[PDB]
């Protein structure tokens, strides 16, 4: 029922977890506890065959678990500066080469898989700093331009038109702009890692930024230049919606590097570099 | 669009943009 | 008896009595590209059993201080036979595996090896800001790459086992296809992998879809360490097909 | 040649060497000199494309000049053919001049990923087109030496583009006044 | 099914290009890469008649290359400027000829066509400049004065009643204005080109600045006097709706340089006033 | 032994006294050294945990090497045990090494509350596991004196987690950049 | 019109608009090998479109003085793309062929070329004893051989056109598979042969099957003959197939 | 103006002006 | 959800939210 659906929604018991039952005590040539890691397989035991457990019906639900929901939540991926500093001109408009790997904490909950595909959510936050006193009136224009398209290079630049380009306007006072962008890879999933290369020679690049490309966020105050500085920093964030992921990995174990690349330093002392703490020894808890 | 249920408890699942991409999180399973 | 194996591939048939069963790559045996999925137009050709086939290795020798060894897939095969000579005559080509890791010793031996099936393993580089690894050292071939031998260059990726070499830690590497060869018990180990890939086909030349990897993880000891402990691999691709025929790529 | 029709069209003459070479250029809808064509500058208000392209040819010399010649379509992950050998054994159509004065070559959808940016990036550079002399340009005495040819080019049924843009193949540096 | 095509709407499916079919060798006196260019008709000759293709269901759909969605994208078309410098009561309004003819982006999209007919959606975007720090309490007034209405000639003129016209009041801090228009001709559909004159003598003028008077654009600060002097700058953007346009024609392949007519500028080296990259020579890709 | 293979192994070799203790940890899932597991690595994006915890153990020894280990699980309220005696009076399984490799010790979720911090909180600690010699390590002649062992975890059908976080066991402390 | 012809192979479309209808040899199309007929066991393997397409060979200049030109196949596409890895990989293989032979002039200009497949074609020597054509001498690859240029060997074979390069009449040659390219006529020739062997399939690297001759009958001439008059030929495999794989054999 | 649909999966195309020209993009086709 | 009533007097108790936290004080009893 679309309506009994609705109510497990409601009550986030759409996946149910299974109860225990009671076991009895065992003697047989059946060892389940014994089997061969060897094998690639994971033992199925479970607690009923190990110990004698009473009955206990189950109220955990899975659905906090769920691809949708470990990756449905937005987090930061970019922090955009316009610094007016002494050249209004030069200073009130800027450009950033998309990506999902400037930030650690979005960045590794998505690269806990090899492929995924899914919607965007992009909310913006833009703050206006008022380094000499007042903000006067501030609008902001964010303009999506796809690979190819051209990029503004003056803040009165032609592109800024945006005659087909998809551009966001914002007014201070106004609430935080948002919008959805669909899955926009050339392919049938994003790739989190890509063991290949754009060429087979010395020079050819390697990784995700061979496949990668989303264009670029070129942003500029609107407003004409004004009396007082100002210094407006617009934080991106991002939600994945409607996901699917492919093939699990290894979490990232050291601090990320770069961008595309599953480059890392190492210390003379590399525990450092991991979150393992150093045991006493093995048997101090 | 409104995916109207009935039971009464009647559903309605609303997308108010003509996009799939601006649509809410997806159900489970 | 559930010990013994017999897999039999074009004009190959191996042998093993004593495995550890087998394991197939998230539970999806390799299949040819359907027209739902299929994105190139040409009709792909289907060298079947002439390029389906056990293709063997050069064999590597385990000792006490072994580090590792890990090749590239389909580069470990680019010189081998007919698959070979068709990743390199087609732009596109596709193909699934059954990989056939083989390492015998004597009951009084013991040691370890995990052996792992890797998809889209990016090699990391250490201490190298944004440059990574170069074309010329993921695409060793069948000679693949010792862990702990090669004489450091910029372009040379990580060496470090226990981060498998990108970042990550080598307790975790169980999360993909994978089995152990435990002297003790099995003397070999074969994994059946599908193809993966976010594109129905690709560029066998520049694009390594699976790496397989063999770490030591429990050092390898006896009373007659002077009898050599070499391991074998044999792999055979699986519906290979390929697709946008022209001249022969020449590399380098 | 630019800003003259000469540069719409390719000369064809007796040869002296075999098997020589007439043109060569990117397959890519929006690249050059496919860029101004029709098909090219609607590419360019648009980030990706798919589907196959139709390359036509239209033999321009006297009635009673003859000529075979190759049109080759070289997928990528190779350079392009240095030979008519090397360029045959790929996609090709061997076009004989006669009472029907165009061929038409067709430039399969041969990609790994279903869609290709139209901007000129390496990863989905989808490969050449090269034109060979098959045998020879042959005239009989008192013919011109030279013929001209004309090279045209559309999408076939399955041509698509998508993710609307802004074109790079035209600007604005200053007001447009009244 | 009303509900069936809504799907394909949400899904953007409602256009599908045809399947490529599996063919065979062939050997015919049937020769289809063969034609004549010179009948003026495009050889409709497809993949399956000169290579042997197998059988590939398309997904791909030509909703998004609808006209519809080609000029349904809100643009730049004005950027008007109320500048008070040293005299409120002349720089506090100003007018403007309405057209689509000084933004490059938008009207080179529309001139792929030779007559095209649609709604308008106006957009406006205003920005206050505080250039003595302080803006007050903006509120503008933007009317639309067909052919014939009086034209403002002071910041006080009678005209501004607007007890016909239709005007459009802005509050500094409320959203963007914005307002539909009807297909404004006299005509079935709008010229984007004309080649004809409003007389018949050397002095006649030629082109769409005979067929397209849309009217002016008059606005005005409605705030009196402030101390502090500001500078309003407010953007036009136009978008099309319900858009039905007829024979296609080549792209603006030159920068334009003046409205309602095709005049362009040649320099001593063309090959630098249009988009045409030099080639090496014939083999060179 | 961080940063080598050795830290995933735990050796046994022939005992002089008996009963020895081999191995002691915690049984919370993100406490170390399960941390670093996977289990322990997305159970440090949750703030809870229930459930029963599948701790397995493969020898790898030669195939001549025999041995019976005592694995046991110690509930919270008590201390971890000081020997093999204290330890069997709670949860356990004696491995016999044989044909077979592997053998898993199931930690049954018991615990006063439904469910237990996965960070760790003193009153949701949820106790210990060890690791104990049954008999003793024995080999025969011209074999090998020493063997590993390794250990494996995964959770039961019944184990969960919730309320998402972010995770303390990975961090940025400058820019990532191009 | 029946002047015109289109042939699609694989990935390649060739045409004329002047032909003289086909020719298929012994009125037999090629294809695929029949259980009935056969007699190696393993199964084969089918290339299909990356074999089955136009190979084109290095084209000859025609000459008032040209004697001729032949070639063997499969030697002449043993350089050719799949078709010819797969011949050296494989002790066996199997094929019918499209032989598609080009030449245009002018209407002013006249000259005939008698086009024959040949099965079988056993060259003699000339004034020598026993001894027969040295192997190098048979197997010129796709540049074939030029009748009256050669310079003499002990094992080379016989270069009299009139005499079929065998000890028969050339007059007699339209008793196998042919067409004639008359200039005043048509610009090309199109014959599509079986396979044809005593046996099911064969060693393509020692034995050739057809033998493609090409004698100008009539000679060339116009009053333009600065203007050269090349003749290309295209041949595509059809219903290749191969059986017997190992390694590549490596001629000489 | 309401153009309610149904199959349960209703669609409201609602116009809230008065005028044509009021309206969103149009349908394809 | 719109727990919709009939009586005419139609109570449409709605739930604008998706999870149960998000609604409004409890009824009585
Ligand atoms: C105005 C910014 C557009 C906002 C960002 C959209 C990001 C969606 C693409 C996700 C693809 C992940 C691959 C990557 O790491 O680059
Ligand atoms: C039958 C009563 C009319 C109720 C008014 C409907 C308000 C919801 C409008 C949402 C429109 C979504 C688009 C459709 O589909
Ligand atoms: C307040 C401004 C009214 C906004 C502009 C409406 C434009 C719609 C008319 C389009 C006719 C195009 C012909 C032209 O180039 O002038
Ligand atoms: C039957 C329930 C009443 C639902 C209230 C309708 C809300 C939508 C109002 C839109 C009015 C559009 C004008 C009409 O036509
Ligand atoms: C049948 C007429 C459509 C009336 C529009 C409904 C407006 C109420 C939307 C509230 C949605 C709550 C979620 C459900 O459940």
């Amino acid at each position: 029922n679309p309506v009994e659906r609705y109510v497990d929604e409601v009550l986030n018991e759409v996946l149910v977890v299974p109860n225990i039952n009671q076991s009895h005590p065992t003697t047989s040539n059946a060892a389940p506890v014994l089997d061969a890691a060897e094998t690639g397989h994971t033992n199925k035991i479970q607690p009923e065959d190990t110990i004698e457990t009473r009955y206990v019906q189950s109220s955990q639900t899975l659905d906090e678990m769920s691809v949708e929901s470990f990756l449905g939540r937005s987090g930061c991926i970019h922090e955009s500066v316009l610094d007016i500093v002494d050249n209004y001109n030069d200073q009130s408009f800027t450009k950033w080469n998309i990506n999902l790997q400037e930030m650690a904490q979005i960045r590794r909950k998505f690269e806990m898989f090899t492929y995924a595909r899914f919607d965007s959510e992009i909310t913006m936050v833009p703050s206006v700093a008022a380094k000499d006193g007042h903000i006067g009136h501030i609008v902001m224009q964010y303009m999506y331009v796809p690979p190819g398209a051209p990029i503004p290079t003056t803040r009165d630049d032609y592109a800024w038109q945006s005659g087909t380009n998809a551009s966001v306007f914002w007014q201070h006072g106004q609430p935080f702009p948002r919008f959805s962008l669909p899955f926009l890879s050339i392919a049938s999933a994003y790739y989190m890692f890509y063991d290949g290369y754009d060429g087979d020679t010395y020079k050819s690049r390697y990784g995700t930024v061979v496949t990668n490309d989303m264009g670029t966020l070129c942003s500029r105050i609107v407003t004409s230049e004004q009396l007082h500085k100002v210094k407006v920093v617009t934080r991106i964030y991002h939600k994945a919606k409607h996901t699917k992921a492919w093939c699990p990995r290894p979490p990232r174990a050291v601090q990320y590097s770069h961008t595309h690349t599953t480059n890392y330093k190492l210390s003379s002392e590399v525990h450092n570099d991991v979150a393992i703490r150093p045991r006493t020894n093995l048997t101090t808890v | 669009g409104a995916q109207v249920s009935r039971q009464s408890l009647n559903y309605f699942n609303i997308n108010y943009f003509k996009d799939a991409a601006s649509s809410g999180a997806s159900r489970l399973d | 008896s559930d010990r013994i194996i017999q897999i039999t591939r074009g004009d190959s048939t191996i042998t093993s009595q004593d495995v550890a069963n087998a394991v197939v790559g998230y539970g999806v045996w390799p299949h040819y590209l359907t027209p739902q999925d299929a994105t190139a137009i040409d009709k792909p050709t289907q060298p079947d059993t002439s390029s389906n086939r056990f293709y063997t290795l050069d064999s590597k020798m385990w000792n006490s201080t072994s580090k590792g060894w890990w090749w590239k897939l389909p580069d470990a095969l680019k010189d081998m036979g007919i698959f070979g000579e068709n990743m390199f005559y087609h732009f596109l080509g596709r193909s699934g595996y059954t990989v056939h890791v083989q390492c015998n010793a004597s009951k009084f031996h013991q040691g370890t090896l995990l052996v792992v099936m890797i998809p889209e393993h990016q090699l990391a580089t250490v201490n190298k800001g944004n440059v990574n690894a170069g074309y010329k050292y993921t695409h060793p071939g069948e000679a693949g790459r010792e862990v702990g031998t090669q004489v450091e260059n910029e372009k040379q990726p990580s060496d470090d086992n226990w981060l498998n070499f990108d970042g990550t830690l080598l307790g975790n590497l169980l999360i993909f296809p994978h089995q152990f060869i435990n002297l003790r018990s099995n003397n070999s180990a074969t994994l059946i992998v599908p193809y993966v890939n976010a594109v129905p086909m690709d560029s066998m030349v520049r694009h390594n879809n699976w790496s397989l990897v063999i770490i030591p993880v429990c050092q390898l000891q006896s009373n007659n360490i002077s009898n050599i402990v070499p391991i074998t691999v044999s792999i055979s691709p699986m519906c290979a097909e390929f697709s946008g025929a022209r001249a022969k790529t020449v590399v380098q | 040649n630019i800003g003259n029709v000469s540069m719409y069209t390719v000369t064809l003459s007796p040869q002296t060497k075999l098997a020589e070479e007439i043109f060569a250029i990117k397959v890519d809808i929006a690249s050059h000199p496919l860029a101004t064509t029709l098909i090219g500058e609607i590419a360019s208000y648009f980030t990706h494309w798919t589907g196959s392209l139709r390359f036509s040819f239209m033999f321009c010399g006297t009635a009673n000049t003859t000529l075979k010649v190759l049109l080759a379509y070289t997928p990528p992950g190779i350079g392009k053919p240095r030979s008519r050998k090397e360029a045959m054994l790929g996609t090709h159509v061997v076009w004989d001049v006669g009472l029907q004065s165009t061929v038409s070559l067709v430039v399969p959808w041969i990609s790994a990923s279903q869609y290709r940016f139209t901007t000129p990036d390496t990863y989905s550079s989808a490969g050449y087109i090269t034109c060979w002399y098959q045998t020879n340009f042959v005239v009989p005495p008192n013919t011109p030496n030279t013929a001209e040819m004309l090279c045209f080019v559309s999408g076939c049924k399955d041509f698509c583009l998508r993710m609307a843009r802004d074109t790079d193949l035209h600007k604005q540096t200053g007001p447009i006044t009244q």
